[PDB]
């Protein structure tokens, strides 16, 4: 009825404010994982050339 | 309405965990904080230097 | 989440506290208590007289002699004890009447 | 200030001296409580929690309890 | 703890809070049950015991 | 405002106790009495320096509320027992003992006399227990 | 089975008896929940007006309970012994004689050890009555 | 799960049907144990077969040891099938529950009886022999559920808090798995990064140097019974032998890969046995998978290897978390909206409350400059 409920009650703020540091420490994460991929596709001359050959020019 | 911190403090005190407080936990949460615009730059510049090694 | 002080019950988290948190201080404990109600349970008469009464024994009315009064006339009425009997008078109940002739 | 063992809690400043040297001070607004605010009498103006009923008035009463509680059986003593 | 709390800051404020107001009743109670002792143990008709010599507590506990 | 009690603090001061970093900061350097942030905290100095929070009228912009789906769970046992629930139990529970106590104090000091009083007038003397009864064959 | 062992198993109704009960604990809250009643170790809080308030009554009813029933005793035994050595020997006085006597036993308590010791030792060639009186 | 009366028939109703069902599992598992112990006897190491002693540090005190009292069976799929392996863990189970129930008759004699009428009322510690049909079963599975809901959170937070109080992890990929570890089950643990954890515990505590309350909390969760508790290297037995014989089932399917072809109930079941997959959760082929595939990652490639498996107090941690629910949350937004100390209202604001208000309200700073200006001007004065 007393002892526990205090010693919970002192508890309380340590653990807040460490649950909070993990929430921002998951979403830092979580942005730090996002790498923008640019992707290459085969340039066109080439597709250029390769008409230009088959035509026996 | 906070059930995480009220379930830990109850189970902590009920393992015989009087102590309110956790100086190595905070020591290794201590410095985390969002990061700003410009670090995200760097951060970025590097993952993409990573995957392209 | 379950936690033994929060769910469960008085007299439960009590044999719980005295069995799984601290069962040496229990049996230590009751160890004692049996030394104590073994060895030191007793208090003679004259020892109340002396020490027993807040101000003092009232000798002008001796409640000691009154209790004791009333406890044996219950035990001799409850149990049909005979208290001319001859072991409780040291002589037959013939002498006995021949005694009160004469006195 | 104290009243024997018990010290008067006093409000630590928090404003720096230019900051606060800044501040408008407006007496009409604050409660008729506090007007002439003094620190070493704070509760100068506090109303009465029963009007007409001084301290010396209760200090007197308890003298007359305890005299009361000395003197009844003079007057009206009984047997044991 | 003696943390805080309303404190009076002389006799006359003792009656803005009630618990102060209890406070000094019992105080006047405390101090003014000692003149009461005064005037009725060293009263001018106050006799001793005629048979306070017949017993007394010092023989007893002797 | 209210004068409704905050978070308690233990009489602490929480700019110097050891898990002072767990209680934000305001504006003026006063750390906060609780978890929560708090713009007009102040510290106040009896024998002992000890933190204090002042509630007021402050209005904060309000995010809608959200869908039940994303706050509540229902992972609740049969054990279980909130602590709204819990506070109201033990409220009754300590209230009737507080009326069983009171009984009781009003009792042992103003109508329960003492024992083995010399004139005899007040108490009881003492007396035996557990006599033996029908059993002649004992005598 | 046939008890349960959770707490959660409630006996009563959330609301039986709430109005007295919210009154309990406004009484209970309004002193002794504030940032300055820090108490040491449960026992000792910090509230002054705690201390102003619980301090008098307790040594009211202590004071109380002693005149009334623990000094008594001594008061009694006393009246007995010196008048009598019976309580219809002291019944057969008045009212008023018995004031007396209990008030001469209030001087041997005020006294105690730095009275005077005629008071209980018989100076040589005194008249009255000696320890041999009703003996 | 609490006692009730419509268990308490049904398993008065399938008493003796239970008794000759146990009967007859205590025969056949008589038959694999003999199998099995004949073989570690004479294929085990010399270390396993002596039973090497192993004491701390501190006390001296012996305790099995993981890698020298703990040996995997690679070839024991010569002589005992997986099957077989679980038939004999479940009857160890029911054996032990049943051994203490005997223990408890035969020490207090006919008084046990209405102790048995409160056994019987409840499927938490009665054999799962009892149950005669699908519906019992699935009942007998929540109550076994139950007590395991109760009864990890506790341990979980022991080890947790032991460590975080008194040590720290030494890099930042040791922080990471020792965060990720204790996460809800709402979340998917990566293996991988939880990993490290073992080794930074074994540099803390090892499954030799594990106290008695900790064992106590891991037996309850593990569904042991524990009174009498007695010494500490009784339950920690018992711990080793279900944990030993589980890894052995482990190197049999993961080198079998037994699970790809194990049907949906016996791979429910498998997951059950490891602690990943509690009944209520309703999973399918696709998560009991998953699960499966984390557990023999964790275990890692050095399981198969050697035979070794990671500390095992912390993959005790791990399996365990699968019954670390989050926290309950009930109750509509809507209800932050009402008051919790009108009661009050009616007792208004004392003389000092009325004062910190006025010193510390709106007007604080107001106040602050006046007697700042106060007591300068009286300092001044009084020099
Ligand atoms: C779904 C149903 C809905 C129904 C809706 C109904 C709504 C309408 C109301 C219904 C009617 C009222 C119901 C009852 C209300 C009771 C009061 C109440 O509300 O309390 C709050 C609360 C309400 O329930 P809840 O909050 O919903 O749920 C409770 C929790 O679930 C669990 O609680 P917990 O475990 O946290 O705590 C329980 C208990 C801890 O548990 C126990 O105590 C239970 C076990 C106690 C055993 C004690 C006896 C042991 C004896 C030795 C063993 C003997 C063995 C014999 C074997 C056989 C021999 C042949 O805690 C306490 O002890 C603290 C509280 C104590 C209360 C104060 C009691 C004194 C008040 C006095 C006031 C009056 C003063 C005098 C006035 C005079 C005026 C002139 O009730 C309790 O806490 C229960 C208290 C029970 C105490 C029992 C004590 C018994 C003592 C006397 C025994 C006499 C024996 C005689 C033998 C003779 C032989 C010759
Ligand atoms: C009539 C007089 C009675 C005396 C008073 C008794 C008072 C009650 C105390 C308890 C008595 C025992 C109760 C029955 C237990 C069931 C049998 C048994 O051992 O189960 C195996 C099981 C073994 O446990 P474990 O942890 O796996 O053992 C690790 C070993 O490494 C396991 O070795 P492993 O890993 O190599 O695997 C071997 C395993 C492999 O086997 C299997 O896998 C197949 C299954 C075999 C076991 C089946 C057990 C079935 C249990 C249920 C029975 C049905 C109940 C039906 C109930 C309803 C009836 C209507 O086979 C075993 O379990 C063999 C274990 C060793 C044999 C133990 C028996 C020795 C005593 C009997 C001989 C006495 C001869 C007297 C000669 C007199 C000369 C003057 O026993 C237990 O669960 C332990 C008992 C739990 C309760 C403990 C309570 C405290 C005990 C303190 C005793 C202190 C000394 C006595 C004085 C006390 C004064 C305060
Ligand atoms: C036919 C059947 C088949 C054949 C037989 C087969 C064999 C059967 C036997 C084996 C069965 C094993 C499994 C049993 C499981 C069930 C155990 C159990 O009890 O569960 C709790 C069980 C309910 O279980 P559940 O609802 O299923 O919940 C289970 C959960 O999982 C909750 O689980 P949990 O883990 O939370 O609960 C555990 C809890 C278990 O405990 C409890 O739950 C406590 C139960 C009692 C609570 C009582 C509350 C009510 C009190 C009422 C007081 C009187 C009121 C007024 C009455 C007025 C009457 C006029 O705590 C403990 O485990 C503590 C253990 C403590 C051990 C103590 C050891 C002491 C050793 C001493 C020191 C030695 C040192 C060495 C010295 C060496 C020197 C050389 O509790 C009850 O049902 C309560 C029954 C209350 C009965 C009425 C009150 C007492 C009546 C006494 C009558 C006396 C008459 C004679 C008087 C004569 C006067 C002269
Ligand atoms: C607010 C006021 C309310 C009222 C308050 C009441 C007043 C209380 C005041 C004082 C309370 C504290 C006293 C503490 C004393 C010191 C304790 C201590 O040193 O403990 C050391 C130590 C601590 O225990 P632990 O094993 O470490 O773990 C305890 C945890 O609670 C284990 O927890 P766990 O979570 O690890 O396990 C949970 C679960 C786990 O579940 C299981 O393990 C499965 C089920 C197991 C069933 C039991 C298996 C037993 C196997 C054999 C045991 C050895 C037998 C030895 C020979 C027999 C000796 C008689 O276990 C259970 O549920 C256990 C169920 C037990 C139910 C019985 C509890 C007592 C209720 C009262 C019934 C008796 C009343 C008699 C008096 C009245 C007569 C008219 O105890 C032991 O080593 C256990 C030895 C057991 C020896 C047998 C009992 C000896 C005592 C004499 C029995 C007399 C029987 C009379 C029959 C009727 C005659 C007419
Ligand atoms: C209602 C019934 C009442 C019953 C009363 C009787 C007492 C209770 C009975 C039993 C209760 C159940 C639970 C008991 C405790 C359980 C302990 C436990 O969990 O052990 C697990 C453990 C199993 O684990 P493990 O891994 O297999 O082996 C342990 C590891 O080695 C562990 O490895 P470690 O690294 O820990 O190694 C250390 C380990 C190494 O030890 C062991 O573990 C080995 C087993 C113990 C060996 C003990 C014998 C040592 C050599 C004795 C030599 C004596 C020579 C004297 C010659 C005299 C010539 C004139 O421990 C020691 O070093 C301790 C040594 C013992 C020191 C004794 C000091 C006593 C000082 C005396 C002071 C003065 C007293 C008063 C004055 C007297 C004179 C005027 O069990 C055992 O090892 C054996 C357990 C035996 C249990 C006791 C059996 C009771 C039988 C009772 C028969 C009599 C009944 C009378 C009834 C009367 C009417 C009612
Ligand atoms: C005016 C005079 C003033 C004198 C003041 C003197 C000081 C008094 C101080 C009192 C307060 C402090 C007390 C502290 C505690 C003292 C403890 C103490 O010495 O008690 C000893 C005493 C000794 O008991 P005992 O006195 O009955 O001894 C019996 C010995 N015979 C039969 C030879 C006479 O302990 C008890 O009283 C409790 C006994 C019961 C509990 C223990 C039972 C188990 C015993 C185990 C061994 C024997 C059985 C075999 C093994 C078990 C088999 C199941
Ligand atoms: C188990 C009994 C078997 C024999 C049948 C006896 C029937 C006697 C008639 C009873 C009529 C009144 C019943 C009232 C409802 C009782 C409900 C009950 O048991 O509640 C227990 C409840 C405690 O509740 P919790 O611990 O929170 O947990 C409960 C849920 N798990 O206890 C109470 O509040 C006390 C209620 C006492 C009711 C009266 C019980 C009388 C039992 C008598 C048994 C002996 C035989 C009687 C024969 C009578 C022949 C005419
Ligand atoms: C009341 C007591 C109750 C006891 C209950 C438990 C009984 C258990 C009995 C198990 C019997 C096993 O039987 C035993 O097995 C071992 C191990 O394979 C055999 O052991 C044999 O092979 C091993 C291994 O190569 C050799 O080290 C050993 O020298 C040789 O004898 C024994 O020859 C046989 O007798």
């Amino acid at each position: 009825d007393i002892m526990v409920p205090s010693f919970v009650y002192n508890k309380l703020p340590v653990i807040h404010f460490l649950q909070e540091k993990r929430a921002e420490q998951k979403l830092r994460r979580v942005l730090d994982e996002t790498y923008t991929e640019w992707t290459e596709e085969l340039d066109q001359a080439h597709v250029t050339d390769a008409i230009t050959r088959s035509l026996n020019i | 309405w906070c059930p995480e911190v009220r379930d830990r403090a109850e189970l902590e005190v009920d393992i015989t965990g009087w102590q309110w407080w956790s100086p190595l936990e905070e020591r290794r949460l201590l410095p985390v904080r969002l990061r700003s615009v410009n670090e995200v730059r760097e951060i970025m510049s590097k993952t993409q230097a990573k995957k392209s090694a | 989440v379950y936690t033994r002080w929060k769910c469960d019950r008085l007299p439960v988290f009590q044999l719980k506290l005295f069995t799984q948190e601290y069962p040496m201080h229990a049996a230590v404990g009751i160890f004692t208590i049996i030394f104590l109600w073994k060895h030191m349970s007793h208090c003679s008469e004259e020892t109340e007289r002396k020490y027993g009464w807040w101000a003092g024994y009232p000798y002008w009315r001796d409640p000691i002699a009154r209790r004791n009064e009333t406890k044996y006339k219950q035990m001799i009425i409850n149990n049909d004890v005979d208290i001319t009997h001859p072991k409780w008078t040291g002589c037959s109940v013939e002498q006995l009447e021949e005694l009160s002739r004469v006195v | 200030y104290n009243m024997l063992v018990f010290r008067d809690p006093k409000r630590r400043p928090q404003l720096s001296e230019e900051e606060r040297a800044k501040v408008v001070v407006n007496q009409a607004e604050w409660p008729e409580e506090f007007k002439d605010f003094d620190p070493d009498d704070p509760y100068k103006n506090s109303p009465e929690i029963i009007k007409g009923m001084s301290s010396w008035n209760l200090f007197l009463w308890g003298v007359e309890c305890a005299f009361i509680y000395q003197f009844y059986e003079l007057v009206f003593p009984k047997s044991i | 703890m003696l943390l805080g709390g309303f404190v009076p800051r002389r006799f006359s404020q003792f009656n803005r809070d009630p618990c102060w107001m209890f406070f000094i009743f019992s105080v006047g109670f405390w101090l003014g049950e000692y003149p009461a002792m005064m005037i009725k143990y060293n009263a001018r008709d106050l006799v001793y015991d005629p048979h306070r010599y017949v017993w007394s507590h010092h023989d007893d506990h002797h | 405002v209210g004068n409704g009690p905050t978070f308690s603090t233990g009489g602490e001061c929480m700019n110097t106790c050891d898990i002072q970093n767990a209680f934000p900061m305001n504006d003026r350097g006063v750390r906060s009495s609780s978890p929560f942030q708090e713009p007009n905290t102040a510290i106040y100095d009896s024998y002992l320096a000890w933190t204090y929070f002042q509630p007021m009228d402050v209005h904060i912009e309000k995010l809608p509320a959200p869908e039940a789906k994303y706050y509540q769970r229902h992972t609740k046992k049969p054990w279980d027992v909130s602590s709204t629930e819990l506070t109201e139990i033990q409220s009754r529970k300590k209230y009737f003992q507080t009326l069983g106590y009171l009984v009781a104090f009003i009792y042992l000091y103003f109508l329960m006399p003492k024992e083995k009083s010399f004139s005899g007038l007040s108490g009881p003397d003492g007396h035996w227990i557990m006599l033996p009864k029908g059993r002649p064959e004992l005598f | 089975v046939l008890f349960s062992t959770y707490r959660s198993s409630r006996l009563v109704s959330k609301e039986f008896l709430h109005g007295p009960v919210m009154r309990f604990r406004a009484l209970g809250e309004y002193y002794f929940q504030r940032a300055w009643n820090g108490t040491l170790n449960w026992a000792l809080p910090g509230e002054y007006r705690l201390y102003a308030v619980m301090i008098p009554f307790i040594y009211f009813y202590h004071r109380w309970h002693n005149d009334h029933t623990l000094d008594r005793d001594h008061v009694e035994k006393a009246m007995i012994m010196r008048w009598g050595g019976t309580l219809e020997d002291v019944r057969k006085l008045s009212a008023k004689d018995q004031l007396r006597v209990r008030c001469f036993t209030d001087i041997e308590k005020l006294y105690s050890a730095y009275g005077p010791k005629d008071t209980y030792l018989q100076p040589p060639g005194d008249t009255l009555p000696g320890k041999d009186f009703y003996r | 799960m609490q006692g009730s009366w419509s268990v308490l028939k049904k398993n008065c109703s399938n008493f003796f049907p239970g008794l000759l069902a146990f009967a007859q599992q205590t025969q056949e598992a008589y038959g694999i144990w003999l199998r099995i112990y004949n073989r570690q006897q004479k294929y085990g190491p010399t270390d396993f077969v002596e039973q090497s002693e192993t004491f701390s540090p501190d006390y001296h005190k012996r305790f099995h040891s993981q890698d020298k009292n703990m040996w995997v069976d690679k070839e024991l799929c010569t002589e005992v099938s997986q099957k077989e392996v679980a038939r004999l863990m479940t009857y160890k189970l029911d054996m032990w529950r049943m051994a203490h129930c005997a223990g408890a008759l035969l020490a207090t004699g006919g008084y046990a009886i209405p102790f048995g009428l409160f056994w019987l009322a409840n499927d938490t510690w009665v054999p799962s022999s009892f149950n005669l049909t699908g519906e019992e079963l699935r009942a007998w599975r929540e109550a076994q559920d139950l007590y395991r809901y109760r009864s990890a959170p506790s341990y979980l937070t022991d080890t947790k808090w032991h460590f975080d109080f008194h040590a720290y992890p030494w890099n930042e990929t040791q922080e990471r798995a020792w965060d990720d570890l204790f996460e809800k089950n709402d979340v998917r643990r990566d293996p991988k990064v939880v990993r490290p954890a073992a080794e930074m515990y074994d540099g803390f505590i090892k499954f030799e140097l594990i106290r008695r309350k900790s064992l106590r909390h891991l037996c309850r969760s593990m569904n042991i019974p524990t009174f009498p508790m007695l010494a500490r290297l009784c339950n920690g037995t018992r711990v080793r032998d279900y944990w030993n014989l589980a890894w052995c089932e482990d190197y049999m399917v993961i080198t079998q890969r037994l699970h790809e072809s194990m049907t949906d109930e016996e791979l429910y079941d498998y997951a059950w046995r490891r602690y990943l997959a509690p009944y209520d959760k309703n999973l399918n082929r696709e998560q009991l998978m998953e699960r499966v595939e984390d557990y023999f990652e964790f275990l890692g490639p050095d399981f198969v290897a050697h035979g070794k498996a990671p500390n095992l107090v912390i993959l005790t941690n791990y399996v365990l978390g699968y019954y670390n629910d989050p926290a309950y949350l009930e109750g509509d937004i809507s209800e932050l909206d009402k008051n919790d100390y009108d009661h009050l209202a009616s007792w208004g604001k004392d003389a000092f409350l009325r004062r910190l208000e006025f010193e510390n309200g709106p007007l604080r700073d107001q106040v602050e400059a006046h007697t700042q200006r106060l007591l300068a001007e009286r300092a001044a004065i009084a020099k």
